[PDB]
């Protein structure tokens, strides 16, 4: 699921996924 | 950014974990 | 959609309709 | 955190923003 293009909703689905108790930070610009 | 690294081009898990807490 | 019990992806998805170009951190510990 | 206010807790958008960078 990581290796593809992965933009908005997708991608932090994507943090959530691999990143997972650690969580994570979205910052897009 | 993120969104260049995995939107605008294929992202990768080893990027992805570069904003993991 | 922010008024009820929100967790996991339910809850990331939450922060990135709400929080828009400015991104948002997840921090679930 | 934010899982005490909103998901074991009704969230809500003055909580969620309190998130937002």
């Amino acid at each position: 699921f990581v290796n593809q293009h992965l933009c908005g909703s997708h991608l932090v689905e994507a943090l959530y996924l691999v990143c997972g108790e650690r969580g994570f930070f979205y910052t897009p610009k | 950014g993120i969104v260049e690294q995995c939107c605008t081009s294929i992202c990768s898990l080893y990027q992805l974990e570069n904003y993991c807490n």
